[PDB]
């Protein structure tokens, strides 16, 4: 749990690897991710704040015929 | 009179009644110029010196 490297209690002494990061190794990471579409690849959609009005322009249209 | 005194200047003769002026039949055109000027003033205000 403390993520020791090392310990050495008389004569008895041991020396482990590194940890992982967090709680998984990038192995274990990879096969945990294997869930993720696309490969990992993930797009974020942008805009400029601006509206927009598909309609303007058709507003000012005034119907002259019979009317279907 | 005897009829309506009223004598219509239609601009585009056409069999389907669509009276249709020099206006609103070229305003996508018009906008879409006004928008491409709009975006080089946006990027000779925002993006036009080092």
């Amino acid at each position: 749990p403390d993520r020791v490297i090392s310990r050495q209690m008389g004569p008895f002494n041991v020396q482990y690897s590194q940890p992982p990061d967090g709680f998984f190794y990038p192995a274990e990471l990879a096969i945990l991710k294997r869930f993720k579409r696309s490969g990992g690849l993930m797009t974020v959609s942008t805009s400029r704040g601006e509206e927009g009005r598909p309609w303007a322009g058709k507003t000012a249209y005034i119907r002259y015929g019979d009317g279907l | 009179v005897g009829v309506c005194p009223f004598v219509r200047y239609v601009n585009m003769m056409d069999l389907d009644g669509f009276t249709m002026g020099e206006v609103e039949y070229l305003v996508p055109v018009a906008s879409k110029i006004d928008k491409t000027d709009y975006d080089r003033l946006l990027a000779q205000h925002y993006n036009s010196w080092k």
